[PDB]
Formats: C-alpha cells, structure tokens, sequence
C-alpha cells in the first residue's frame, strides 16, 4: 500500500532553517546513507548539506522521491535582465544569472515558486541565460536564481537578489 | 619510466596589510623537496625531503637568492597586472607560475614547460618547441612582446633542456630509495547497506606511490563507467596516496561485481572479486 | 634547481 | 573566477579505535588560495594543526592537506571546518570512517 512522502514547510530549505519529513516506517536516502535518520526516536532542527539528497519511504512499495534541497551553501549569483528589466507588454526578455563561483548548474525561480533548470550558456562560462514571457502588466514578473554543482545537485547557492520586471502598460 | 621536476609559485596581494604572500614549492614527480614561504621566520629556501637535506650551504644560500628574486618579480607582477586589467586597489589578486622538465625512461630530456596565470585563468604559456609563446589573451600579448624581445624563450629552453634535467638526474640518484622505487597499493572492498533493495560496494587503494592509478568496477565483466563514483586521489601525509571508487548495487547481486586496479607498483593489473 | 634569472610581466 | 573547495576528511591509516593515527582534511580545487581550515574534536578547535605547503593543479586551483595526530574512539566525533570566500558560512564535514 504505497505511502506518501512530503516535507514541512517544503522540500527547498535554507541552511540553518528547520524542516520535517513526514510519511504516511524506515525513511532512507538514495545512494548514500543518512545517519540523522538513525538518531530519531522525522524532524531536522537545522538543515545542513548533510541532509541534502533523494529520499524514499516504505514499511509496501517505496514512495515517490522527495528531493530535499539545501540552499545558502555558497555566495549568491547576480541576476540581470538583458537588454533591460523594463519591457513592453507582450514582450519577451532574456534573464542572465552570473555566478562568480565556478558552477555548471543554474536554477531560475519565479516568485509570487516555479523554477526552471539550465546549463551554462557556453563551454566553461558560469553564466546561464533564460527566456521569459510574453509578460503582462496585470501579473507580476519577479525572479531569483541559484547556482549549483551538477555533481551535488541538492546543495544550492544563496539566491540572487530579487529581479523585478517592469512591464509597461 | 618517465620522471619530472616542477616548480610552482603563488603570490597573493594583501591590500592594507603589507607585502604579498609568496609561496614556492618544488617537486620531483609526486614528492615535495623544497619550499619557501615569505611569511615564515627563516626567510630561506627550506628542504622537505631527507635526500635534498644532504646538499651543502652553497645550495641553500644560492637557492634562497633565486627564490627571493622570484618573489620580487612576482610582487611587481601583481602591480603590473592590476594596471593591465585596470582593476581597483581593493580586492586581493593572485599570480601563479609553473615550470619544469620531463625526462623519458632513458633519463634524457622529453618535454619542457613554463606557464603563468592571473587570478586562476591562463595568462601566458611557453609553447612546446620552447621558442614561442601562446599569449591567449590581450594584455598577455604585451607580456609576449617583452619576453621574445628579452630572449626569455631562448634562455628558458637552455634551462629546461640543461640545468633542469641535469639536476633532476642528480635528484633521482640522491633520492633513489624514494623516487625510483614504488609503493604498490594495499587494496580492499567494503560494503554499505543503503536500503533493503540496494547497497554500496566501495573499492579501496591505499599507501600507493606514485599518485597515478585507475580503479574501475565491472559487473559480469562489463565496466560500470557511468554508475561508478570516484573520489579525487588524495595524499595520506606520509608520502603515499589514497583513492576509492564506489558503485550502488542491487542486494543479492554483489557476487557479480569485480574491482580492477592499475598502478606502476603492481607487476600486473589487479582483479578483486567481491565473492571469489 | 630554480632558473636564473626570472622576468616580470 | 573563483572556485569552491572540495573537502575530504579521512585518516592516514585504516582507522582502529585503540590506535594512534593522523586525521586529515584535504581541501582542493579552490581559488583564491586564502582558506580557513580547522580540525574539530567534539565540536571544539584542536590546537596546533599542521598543513602542507601551498601548491596547485593543472587548472591552477589550489590544494592543501591539514593534519594532526589523533586516537579515534567510538564516542569522540571528529570534523573539518572549512571557510572560504566562495562560502556564505563555514562548512563542517564530519569524519566518516569509510567516506
């Protein structure tokens, strides 16, 4: 009787912040063991990178994967709008996420979160380009981006500052 | 087999808190033999192998003078480069330099090299022929002008094919017991439960020298290239190196897996079976 | 041994 | 362009609870070279930790070995604390007896 596995508040949590994996036991982590589980009497008081990973749950066939992501490990990237963050209604714009740290993984998240994943724009650039729109003055178009290493895809950087598109009515 | 000598230099600027930190280090193959730290109290080129320790005060006096000269030129280089890319006075910057010689199995010169970096990106490299430069930049070409004008390439090829390889050979004989002899890896396998259905098999290689090694997992003879995680070869602290390789495996199937080990110190390639 | 002399960039 | 350190915490010799050994923290692949590395014993900084001399690999990124002699126990927890300009805050890597 296949159980369920979610996380409270969610599955994308900033380092040092709390999270509880709830299942409806023997929780485990894919690839590498997670010793924090074998010290529960499933709450984590303050999430570190140690907790990041793919988790399943059984007691039945094992549940759907929960990808527990830890953010804030690295310094943040810079997100910019190209050529401009001001755009005419119905228009598209290119969003540019630059990390000063060498990373090959980039995540663009829209707030007010739905996130898009991407590789770098060139061989060894540490910069991703995204296309968004068409945009509209009736809705808000607010974004942040993360950078990560594809070898440890569950540990993300601090997010960039918020980028707001200004959409001209 | 083939041997090499290489020298590595790193200077890093320190806005406000005085002169740049200069560190130099010399290697024969995978063994460190000299060092210089501009922040140490000795202010001297220091030995880091018993076999170089036998060199007399002439060696230590002379080497110290040359590494001090290396220190000074790199100190100025920092200022020069901060100009070339018109960067501000804030922020620390880094210049790096690597050069040395490779000898074949015969102990005769094979290849020489001399590279330079600024803030961790390639800056200028001496080509293979030892007579021309790859100035793969814009400001690096300003450095290429000065250096083919001053005949740096001419006197580098003289160093590299000459005193580099001659002193390497002296080092190879003096450190015979350390540099010409190998440590074969001590190997073993460990097992780690992941779930009721899956488990990790890890293949260990320990106390080996030199660092070059290949560890692969095979299932039923077929290589598991995609599914093998390899850590970076790492130093033990005692002159030897370590490495391991792991694969996630379905429980009940461990017996199908073999670890395979290639290293100089082994007279033939090892095949470790989980279940012989 | 080190090379002698060395040049600035 | 900066690079965040890869971090490995291991022992020099196969670990055995009675037997004196060396705890190693190898940081590699980083840029720039300034780096703060401490070995911790039950969360407290160990005095007089040594390190190797700064060197670097083909791609110009640096590596250092930080080490001290130790005697592992079934209770004593060892860790490596690393801080670097590519990190938002110090990263702690626990010594795992089999990585």
């Amino acid at each position: 009787p296949k159980p369920t596995l979610w996380a409270e508040p969610g599955s994308v949590i900033t380092q040092g912040s709390p999270v509880t994996l709830r299942c409806q036991y023997r929780l485990y982590r894919e690839k590498k063991t997670a010793p924090w589980i074998t010290r529960i009497p499933f709450p984590i008081p303050s999430i570190t990178w140690e907790h990041a990973g793919r988790y399943r749950c059984y007691y039945s066939e094992s549940s759907d994967p929960l990808e527990l992501v830890v953010t804030g490990a690295y310094i943040k990237p810079t997100l910019s709008a190209q050529p401009s963050p001001v755009v005419n209604s119905g228009g598209n714009v290119t969003l540019q996420c630059d990390s000063q740290v060498a990373f090959d993984g980039f995540i663009l998240c829209k707030e007010g979160p739905q996130c898009l994943n991407s590789q770098p724009h060139a061989r060894g650039s540490s910069r991703a380009i995204f296309s968004v729109g068409p945009v509209s003055p009736s809705r808000r178009w607010w974004y942040r981006c993360y950078a990560y290493d594809s070898n440890s895809p569950y540990e993300w950087s601090l997010p960039s500052d918020l980028l707001e598109l200004l959409v001209l009515g | 087999g083939s041997h090499s000598m290489r020298y590595f230099f790193t200077s890093v600027s320190r806005p406000g808190r005085g002169e740049p930190r200069f560190i130099a280090v010399g290697y024969v193959d995978d063994t460190q033999f000299v060092r210089f730290d501009s922040d140490a109290a000795s202010q001297r080129m220091e030995p880091r192998a018993p076999w170089i320790e036998q060199e007399g005060p002439e060696y230590w006096d002379g080497e110290t003078r040359k590494v001090k000269a290396h220190s000074q030129t790199h100190r100025v280089d920092l200022g020069t480069l901060r100009g070339y890319y018109n960067q501000s006075e804030a922020g620390s910057h880094t210049v790096q330099r690597m050069y040395g010689c490779d000898v074949g199995s015969d102990w005769r010169f094979l290849r020489g090299y001399h590279q330079y970096a600024y803030d961790g990106k390639d800056y200028i490299a001496l080509k293979e022929d030892l007579r021309s430069w790859t100035a793969a930049d814009m400001a690096a070409q300003t450095t290429k002008h000065k250096w083919e004008a001053a005949h740096v390439a001419e006197q580098l090829r003289a160093y590299l094919e000459g005193t580099c390889v001659e002193w390497l050979r002296r080092y190879l004989e003096n450190g015979k017991e350390t540099l010409q002899r190998t440590d074969a890896p001590k190997t073993h396998m460990t097992h780690h439960a992941v779930s009721d259905h899956e488990a990790t098999l890890r293949c260990w290689a320990l106390s080996f020298y030199p660092a070059e090694i290949t560890l692969t997992w095979q299932r039923d003879g077929e290589d598991q290239t995609q599914d093998t995680e390899l850590v970076e070869t790492r130093p033990a602290g005692d002159g030897t190196f370590q490495k391991w390789a792991a694969v996630v495996v379905p429980s009940g199937q461990e017996q199908r897996y073999t670890c395979h080990v290639q290293h100089e110190g082994l007279p033939k390639p090892l095949t470790l079976r989980w279940e012989p | 041994i080190l090379k002698e002399p060395v040049h600035g960039v | 362009i900066q690079r965040t350190p890869k971090i490995q915490v291991y022992s020099r010799h196969p670990a055995e609870n009675g037997k004196s050994n060396f705890l190693n923290c190898y940081v590699s692949g980083f840029h720039p070279s300034d780096i703060e590395v401490d070995l911790l014993k039950n969360g407290e900084r160990i005095e007089k930790v040594e390190h190797s001399d700064l060197s670097f690999s083909k791609d110009w990124s640096f590596y250092l070995l930080y080490y001290t002699e130790f005697t592992p126990t079934e209770k004593d927890e060892y860790a490596c604390r690393v801080n670097h300009v590519t990190l938002s805050q110090p990263k702690i890597v626990k010594w795992d007896r089999d990585m």
